[PDB]
Formats: C-alpha cells, structure tokens, sequence
DNA sequence: GCAGAATCGCCC
C-alpha cells in the first residue's frame, strides 16, 4: 500500500467511531501528526481524497488547519491541541419526533 | 459527391522557411520534441503557426510522368507531423535532462533494434535547396510531407524546385514556401545530388515514427519495415504478402501444442494490419476546427508572449493524465508483447479462443524466426541495479515505451514532471534535497556526471518510482488501454442508448433542462438566487421534484399511446462511446501521434483474429512456415477481410471512388522549372488509383442493466432495503446541507456532518438564536422522510453534487420502477476529469534547472520561495456534460466476438470497456474491484481549442 | 479479481 492508502484507512476509523462529539479535532491532529509542515499547504482536492467516504468534512479541516498556519504553533500533536481544545475556552437543541 | 474528388492538383510536399527575426520560436518549444543537442525535431501542423491559414489538408499529388505530355495524379492527406531540421538549434527543448541521445543508442542495442544507416552521400547543401536571395543563416528551414509520399522523404527520392517559390504569411511571419516532388516527375532523370536528402531528417523520421510501427507489429529490422512500406505505396502492392519474413516468436509460441496454427494466424493479423491502417490514414479527412490555433479560445485573455507561453504550459498540464496511464497502466498499449492461444483447459469460447498479450518480461526474452531457427538472443536485464531494484521496472523500460527516441523520450519526460510523486507505506527513502545534493551529485551518473542533478532523468524516476507497473511474463487475455479525440454521438446519461430514436430519450432530457430554466437552474446546476433561510431551501427541492414528477407522467402517457414495448427496450440498452479515426482530430502533440497510429494497427489485429483462425482451421498450415502458407493464401484473406472486419459492429468505414473532371490542368512547366523558368502549361492528367477508404469511428459499449440471469455474479448487484444509520449522510441532500450550512445555521461550532448525523441517532436539531422551532422542525422532517423514501427506492449509487444531477437521478429512478427493475443497482460509468494546482516547489526539484546543488541546506533555500505545476484526477457523477464538450479520452477495451442470432452463422464483434492495470494508474481506482462502476479519462476540448 | 451482445444510419 501506499502511504497515502494508510493515512486514509486511518481517519476513516477516527470518524466512524466517534459518538455525542464533533470529530473535526481528532481528524486535524491525526492529520499534523502524520504529514506536520506539509498540512499548512494542503489542497482541497488532497483533503476530499484523504477523508474518503466523508469527503464532505473537508471544507471544516481546510479552515482549522488555516487558524493553525496563522497562529505561530510549531506543527506537531501536542501544540495543535493545546491551540484548538483552549480557544474556544451555545447551541439550544429542540427534539424532533418520527411518524 | 466526396472529399477526395473535390481535392486540387499540387505537389508531393513542402519545405517553409520561417525569419528568425520575428518567428515565435518560445510557444512552437512547447508543442515540440526537442532534446539538449538535438540536430532535428517535430511540431504538429496548424493553421497560423507551422502553416498558413486556408492550408489544404488534402490534395491531388502529381508523382509520375510516363512520358513528358501526361501526368499521373494520387489523392492523399498530409502527414500530423512538421520535421525541423535546419538551424533546428534556434528551437528550445521542451526536456532540460542531458545524455538522452547515447542512452537511447546503448538501448535499442540490448534489445536488439536496428539504427538508422545513412545514405552513402552528403545531407543537401542549403543553396541547392533555398530561395535565390534568401540568407540560409537568418531562417528556420522544417518540411511538411503527404501521407503516401513520406517514406520517399526518409530514402531521398524527392526534388525541390525553387524557382517555384511562393510568399506565405504564418502568423505575423513574412514566410516562404518551396515545393517537393516525387522524382519519377522527370522521366529523363535528374543527376543523383539534384535530389533532396538530409541525414538528420531521416534519423528523427526512424527513431521517432518507424521504430514504434515496428513495436506494434512485433518488428525489430526498421529499415527493412520502411522499404516494404514504400514499396506497397508506390507499387500497389495491399494484396501481396510482405511482413512475415520479418515475424519472430517467443517460446511460449515454438512450445504451444498448437504452435504451427498460432504462427499461422499471429503473421497473417500483422499482414493485414500492414495492408489497410496505411490505406485508411492516407484517405481524405474532414479538416477540424481545432486545426486553426490563431482562433483557439485559450489564448483570450494573454497580453505579451510571456502570458501566452504560460497558457500553454497549462494547457499541457490538462493533458498530462492521458500521458501518465500509458507509462503507469500494466496494460498500455505500449506494452502488447504479441498473441496467444486459449489452450483447452481455458475459459474462453471458440472465436474468443486467440487474443492479444501484454508483457514487458515477456519482450525481453530471446525468440526465433518462422523456420524454428535462433534469433534474437535476449536480455538479461540492468547490469547494475537501478534505484528500483532487481526484476522491478527500470529506466530501460521507459526508453523502450519511448521507442528508443531522444526527441519522444524528451516530451514523456515533461509530461511526467506534472506527476504527484507516491511513496510506499514501508519502505525508508531519503528527503528530496538530500538525494539532489548527494547520490543525484555523483560524478558516476552516466547522464549528467552530476553536473546537473535537479533536472536528471535519474532524479524523474527516483522521485516516480513507487508508480511504475510489474515486469510481466504471463499470458492471460486482459484489456488494453487506448488513448485520442472522442467522436460526435455519444450516449453516457445513466440509461445510454435507451429509445435513441423513433418522443426520444434525448427529448425527455431537454425537456427536464427547460423546466429547470424555468425554476432559475442552468444547465451546468447554478441557481440565479441562492437560498435566504430554511424555508427557501425546501422550496427549491419541492419545485424540482414537482418539475420531474410531471415530466414522467407526459412521457409514460406516451409510451402507452404509441405502443412502445419500453420494458424490453430497458433491459438491452448499452452506454456508447466513440474513438474516432480522423488523425487531425487529436490533440496538437507529437506523443498523440504515436498513441493514436499504435491504437489502431493494435485494434485492426485484434479484429483479424477470428477471422485468420476460420480460415486457417478451413485450409491448414500441415507443417509449412507462415511465410510458404501466405503465398497461396493471402490474396483470398485480404477480400475476406474487408467484408468481415467493417460494419459488422467495431469499426466503421466506407469506400469511395476519387474521380478527376478535367481531362487537363493549369501547372508550371516542370522542365523549364528545373532550369530556373517560370510558366504555365496545360498538362494532360489522369488517376493513378481509384479507390479510397475512408474511416469513421470505433465504437465502445458497455451494458447498464442486470437481469439475475447470472446467478453467480448477483452480490456485485443486490440492492438491499433494510433501514440503515448513514441514510441522511449517504442519502440525495448531504451535500447540498453542506453547501448552505452557514445559510442555514450562522452562529454554530458544529460541522454539517456531526449537526445531521447527531439528528439521525439522536433526533434532536439546533435552533439559530433569532429564528423559530416551527421552521427548523419543518427543515429537520423535510430531510428525513425525503432520506428514506430515497434508501426504499434508488437503483443507482450516486450522491449528486449539483441540482441537475439531482432531478436526472430522480427521473431515471422513475423509469425503472416503470419497468420492475428495482432489485438490482444498474451499472455505472464516471469521469476522471484534470485538475491543475500551483504548490510549495520543494518535493519539484526539475524547477531549478541545469543549476549545480552544493548541500541539502542550499536546497532547501533555492526552493523556498518556488512554486511548481502538478496536476491530479477529480471524479465526475455526470460523464454526460463532460461528453458534451468534446473531450480527448483514456480507456480500457476487450474486443469479444460472438456468432450470429436466429441461425446467422457470421462472426459479430463489440468493443467492451475494461479495467485499468497497476496501482500507480490514479489513486481514485484504489481499493474484481467493482463490476458496476467503470472509469474513464476525460479532458474538455470546447473553451479551450475550439470556440463556444 | 473484473456480465452480454446480429449489424449498419439516423443526431437534435
Ligand atoms: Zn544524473
């Protein structure tokens, strides 16, 4: 397989066994750990490629991996969390029955 | 009335003379072949660059006098392809990389091919060839050739007559022509120096065109294929046997129990290859709108000649994939190794039973000749290991995909440098600046000496490597790739060729895009007004499928009235593509030349095959060598050919005959020409031969429904109808959710994804701050009951992108349900379409040029502030919009042949699209690996080279 | 590890 191959089986996992969280940090900093620098450049083509069946992510993983580039951090795993999970420190959710 | 009796009387061919001065030396490099060094290249002919606007594609050639009162006249078209061989020099190569010239020659002799051999005599002195008064340093001097004349070009059997010079304008260029012709003209003779020879030009013409015809028939004598060739032109000699004395074998064939038949059926598709693909090519073509590059839209917003060479380099850079797959696919037509035979304990029915091989394992091994003699002798393989590793593809095998040819190699070489590099998930490898300023530095490099290691062809294939496919000995019947333009009827909307004509399929679907105008939706899905909030996003769906659902019940309350069987229709319908045979269609590069020639005589064998065994099996070998066998049989199986192989369901042709309506015309005077006079003389004229055979297309199916029948295969297709959890985020509306998510949801951390997939498990939805909980619970019921009636029901496995798809699924789902259909998923064909991207030039080291790298560090700095080109593939759900625009195309086919329906016993033959080979082909095909989805490479043609 | 098919033109 290709290396390529292997980061996409990886964030594959990551999204399909979350639960009562978004999973949009977790896929970011899978993404910083395997490639670090090379994320800073990463196109949307590449991006729709690598979350394969849930390319329709890719536009929310573009935009957290430009609040990283513009923010000053080294690019590895620890910095991105301590980044992403500190700055945000809300929804009201109405339930909707079935016919 | 026809094309090639309308064609006027004219020369052989012409050499133009471009003025230094003025000519755009910087755009022509970039549609052109050249090398560092190179002594001669090609370009491709187009109106108001290498040729004049008005220039005529087909002609009436005057090649014999039998005595000094009448001439004899050939119709025939151009040849693709301009040589440029005087101050050839002034042109730029499109490939920096050194050494290519003595790497091709230590190749082509490993595997045992024939150089070019130079005449006996001097290359013609420029004042026996140029203009009186023109300076011969101050111009480029290139030569434009017909089809049916071009091997007496490469032997030095034309004349040039400059006192029958012309003024031509090419582009902004004051330009000059001077005309060729065939030295049978003068019956007197002409002293042997008078004719027209240039060493150079011949060498291009060997390596560049001829070495690639001989590796599509399985030749290595070159010369000897040249002079058969011409001889067949000159002397009508289609119906005579002539290349099987050429044939060699490997010992899978010698060693076959039936290796006598195989030898037998192998020479005779060759043979008939070699009597009609020059035929067709020569034939009179209609001329394209392509062909006039001073009216390609490309160019439309350039100012200055650095704005259009950039335009150029992106256009080339759209073309690359096309390129790419016939060096990375295990199956490229570049690799066909020769034909094999189903050997009883095998899978194949009776006219399926001989097919073609593909192999490069295979193409090395020794072989011997039609008598069972020694032959060639073989090749070990690298006597060092290259950076690719033992049995593993090398170098070497891409300079024998390039022909051995520094002038194709070059261009392979430029096209290859757009490729994203593709590292294995397991192997260790150095970082990209410390292979440049380390092993690519060596001064041991037989290339480069390590003088330039950014730009090295080693460097190319280190950073490719992991991309190239197997070396391969085996003998399996496989597809094979082909690569050229698109013809102008194809049926590629989800149900193909279904009710095609008689109201039509066709109708029904500009009746949907008119209902769609209607609503404020273009024909490519963009809205004239995008969606203010909740309410407008379920009204924009509502109306859509209100649109669809009236359109079904028009065209059902047809199908009754008319009394159209529908149900049945369904179930045969079959998605067509079509490959055409004009040679000016194709897209303007010297590569699309050799792909094109090599898909053809590739597909012409393959179409022979039964053929050649019914004859065979009705009229046996009985020990006699396939040259012996030939000689009784040929004749027979040429007129055999010609009513079995066309219109019987691949190829289409038709024959015409080529009439002349003067007995007279208006010429100069060759005679008084040849000593330097000028005048007109009504030459009595006649045609030398009568018959024409014009090609049209190819056609490719591929069948859309399943019907259960075959029981074994029916897991590929089951459609399932239990209640899944994915269904609102692999249900119609997810990306549309996407889309609008900031629409729809301002002021939310949340990602659409997460939002939908949280109301799916847990029904519960968010409520914009300032909005109301009776429009969002709406929204939230519009999703869900729209996500299940569409698991319940949907036959094809798409999720669309825009708004057109969108309402096209909805009605093909109406249709089926119409017939039953509903149990199994149909088949699906999507495009790979390019797409270009500007990025980080640091893993992109051909971007710094023949320049020396002293360490790892100054990599790294050189290459911070670069950018490069790169392109990559993006899937299409909607392969009907992209066949619109006229697109050059890359496909895998299966020739398979079949007896007749109702007692016909004739042989029937459909060109079935296939699967891609080798894992570095696009990572898009990455998991046989799928019966129901089928890709093809598509690049658009309208907005780029033809005009809206 | 990758259906089955008697064929041509017609084309908006
Ligand atoms: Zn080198």
């Amino acid at each position: 397989t290709y290396e390529i191959e292997n980061i996409r089986a990886g964030l594959e996992a990551i999204i399909s066994q979350k639960q009562e969280e978004d999973c949009v940090f977790d896929v970011v900093c899978n993404l910083v750990d395997a490639m670090g620098e090379a994320c800073a450049s990463l196109t949307r083509d590449d991006a729709e490629y690598l979350l394969g069946r849930f390319s329709v992510l890719a536009d929310s993983v573009l935009e957290t991996l430009a609040t990283i580039a513009s923010s000053g951090i080294e690019w590895t795993a620890e910095a991105a969390r301590d980044f992403l999970e500190g700055v945000w420190g809300q929804d009201n959710f109405i339930s909707v029955a079935e016919p | 009335d026809n094309l090639g009796s309308q064609s006027q009387p004219g020369p052989c061919g012409y050499i133009y003379f471009y003025p230094l001065a003025t000519y755009p030396l910087r755009e022509v490099a970039t549609l052109g072949t050249g090398y560092a060094g190179h002594r001669c290249l090609t370009v491709p002919l187009l109106c108001g660059i290498t040729v004049e606007p008005g220039f005529s594609i087909n002609v009436k050639a005057l090649h014999r006098r039998p005595d000094p009162n009448c001439g004899l006249l050939r119709a025939t078209s151009y040849h693709r392809d301009i040589y440029v061989f005087h101050n050839a020099h002034m042109v730029p190569p499109i490939f920096e990389g050194p050494g290519l010239e003595a790497l091709c020659g230590e190749t082509r002799e490993v595997f045992g091919y024939d150089a070019y051999s130079a005449l006996p005599r001097e290359s013609s002195k420029p004042g026996d060839f140029f203009p009186e008064g023109l300076d011969p340093s101050a111009y480029l001097g290139a030569v434009a050739i017909t089809e049916a004349f071009k091997e007496r070009l490469y032997s030095g059997n034309l004349v040039a007559i400059p006192s029958l010079k012309q003024e031509v304008a090419v582009g902004q260029s004051a330009s000059v022509r001077v005309p060729l012709y065939d030295k049978e003209v003068f019956p007197e003779g002409v002293p042997q120096l008078r004719q027209f020879y240039n060493s150079d030009l011949s060498r291009c013409m060997h390596e560049a065109l001829y070495t690639g015809l001989a590796q599509a028939l399985r030749v290595r004598r070159v010369g000897k294929l040249v002079e058969l060739l011409e001889k067949q032109s000159l002397q009508d000699q289609a119906k005579v046997a002539k290349v099987a004395p050429l044939k060699e074998f490997p010992a899978s064939t010698i060693s076959h129990p039936d290796s006598g038949a195989l030898m037998i059926v192998d020479s005779a598709a060759c043979e008939l290859a070699v009597s009609y693909a020059p035929a067709m090519l020569e034939a009179s073509h209609e001329t394209p709108a392509s062909l006039n590059y001073d009216s390609w839209p490309l160019f439309a917003d350039c100012e200055g000649p650095e704005a259009r060479v950039a335009a150029l380099h992106r256009y080339n850079a759209s073309l690359a994939p096309h390129v790419s797959t016939q060096i990375f696919a295990t199956n490229s037509v570049l690799y066909v190794s020769g034909v094999s035979k189903s050997t009883g304990q095998g899978k194949e029915s009776l006219f399926n039973s001989f097919y073609m091989t593909h192999g490069l394992g295979t193409l090395q091994e020794g072989t011997w000749d039609p008598c069972r003699r020694p032959c060639f002798s073989g090749w070990g393989g690298p006597d060092v290991t290259g950076t690719n590793g033992p049995g593993n593809y090398a170098v070497e095998h891409l300079v024998y995909a390039a022909s051995f040819s520094p002038n194709l190699l070059a261009r392979y070489a430029y096209y290859l440098q757009f490729c994203q590099g593709q590292k294995s998930s397991l192997t260790p490898v150095p970082e990209t600046g410390s292979y440049v300023a380390g092993a690519a530095a060596s001064p041991m490099c037989s290339l480069c000496e390590g003088r330039a290691p950014a730009v090295c062809l080693n460097t190319l294939f280190f950073r490719l490597r992991d991309r190239f496919p197997p070396v391969m000995s085996t003998q399996r019947r496989d597809p094979y790739v082909i690569s050229g333009a698109s013809g102008s009827y194809n049926e590629t909307d989800f149900l193909g060729n279904f009710l095609n004509f008689i109201y039509t399929y066709w109708q029904l679907n500009q009746n949907l895009l008119e209902r769609l105008s209607r609503l404020g939706i273009d024909a490519e899905g963009k809205l004239e007004k995008e969606p203010h909030g909740p309410r407008d996003f379920v009204k924009m769906f509502k109306d859509v499928d209100a649109a669809v659902d009236a359109e079904v019940v028009q065209f059902m309350n047809s199908m009754a009235k008319n009394n159209i069987t529908y149900k049945d229709l369904v179930k045969s319908c079959y998605h067509v593509m079509q490959y055409s045979c004009n040679p000016f269609a194709q897209p303007a590069c010297p590569i699309f030349t050799q792909l094109f020639y090599r898909s053809l005589l590739t597909i012409l064998q393959d179409i022979s095959l039964p053929i050649c065994m019914c004859y065979e099996n009705d009229n046996p070998g009985l020990g006699q060598s396939p040259p012996e066998w030939l000689k009784g049989h040929y004749q027979t199986l040429c007129t055999n050919f010609r009513s079995l192989a066309i219109d019987k369901g691949v190829l289409t042709a038709k024959e015409a005959k080529v009439v002349h309506g003067e007995p007279t015309c208006d010429l100069p005077d060759l005679d008084a020409a040849l000593q330097g006079r000028v005048y007109g003389r009504r030459l009595p004229v006649r045609m030398s031969k009568v018959l024409m055979l014009c090609p049209r297309n190819i056609k490719i199916k591929n069948r859309v429904v399943f019907t259960g029948e075959n029981a074994a295969l029916q897991n590929s297709f089951i459609k399932s109808t239990t209640r899944r959890e994915n269904y609102i985020i692999n249900g119609p509306y997810m990306k549309f959710l996407n889309t609008y998510h900031k629409t729809l949801f301002p002021d939310t951390k949340l990602s659409s994804l997460y939002l939908w997939h949280n109301f799916s498990r847990r029904r519960s939805v968010p409520v914009p701050s300032g909005a109301s909980a009776e429009e969002y619970s709406d929204l939230a019921l519009f999703v869900d009951g729209g996500s299940r009636a569409h698991e319940e029901s949907n036959v094809i496995d798409v999720v669309p992108g825009n708004l057109v798809t969108y309402a096209k699924q909805r009605l093909n789902n109406a249709i089926l349900k119409a017939c039953g259909q509903t149990q199994f998923y149909i088949s699906l064909i999507q495009g790979l379409v390019p797409r270009t991207q500007s990025v980080p030039a640091r893993d992109y080291p051909h971007v710094l040029g023949t320049r020396a790298v002293e360490s790892a560090a100054a990599y790294a700095e050189a290459t911070s502030s670069l950018t490069a080109t790169t392109v990559v593939c993006a899937a299409t759900d909607c392969l009907s919009q992209v066949c619109k625009a006229r697109p050059v195309v890359t496909l895998p086919v299966t020739i398979n042949k079949y007896t007749g329906v109702n007692g016909n016993n004739q042989i029937f033959q459909a060109g079935n699209l296939g699967y891609f080979m080798g894992r570095g082909v696009d990572r898009n095909l990455l998991q046989g690996s799928s019966m129901r989805k089928k890709f093809v490479f598509a690049t658009p043609t309208l907005g780029l080279t033809v005009k809206r």
